[PDB]
């Protein structure tokens, strides 16, 4: 799974659950392998100039 | 793939299924790759 964003979260993931999805269906959180921690994925700052 | 989903619920109803909602969590995913059309329940006898 490839992507760009800033990686702590307070979302209580269930043991089967690995990643998380927002209303838009874009991934918002992921569970990292090796360490099993849950990292919140927030999109990098963008906007109009 | 054989997907088994499970949920354990404490109930106190005597005879039938309680009326309510409980979402089943996924328990295991098995890569068995076989044809299944029939199934059997396994029980335990009580002997005295
Ligand atoms: C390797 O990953 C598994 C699960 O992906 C984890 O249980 C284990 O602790 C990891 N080992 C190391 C040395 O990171």
């Amino acid at each position: 799974l490839t992507g760009t964003g800033v990686l702590e979260s307070n979302k209580k993931f269930l043991p089967f659950q690995q990643f998380g999805r927002d209303i838009d269906d874009t991934t918002d959180a992921v569970r990292d392998p090796q360490t099993l921690e849950i990292l919140d994925i927030t999109p990098c700052s963008f906007g109009g100039v | 793939y054989f997907k088994i989903y499970s949920k354990h619920t404490p109930i106190n109803l005597v005879r039938d299924l309680p009326q309510g909602f409980s979402a089943l969590e996924p328990l295991v995913d098995l890569p068995i790759g076989i044809n299944i059309t029939r199934f059997q329940t396994l029980l335990a006898l009580h002997r005295s």
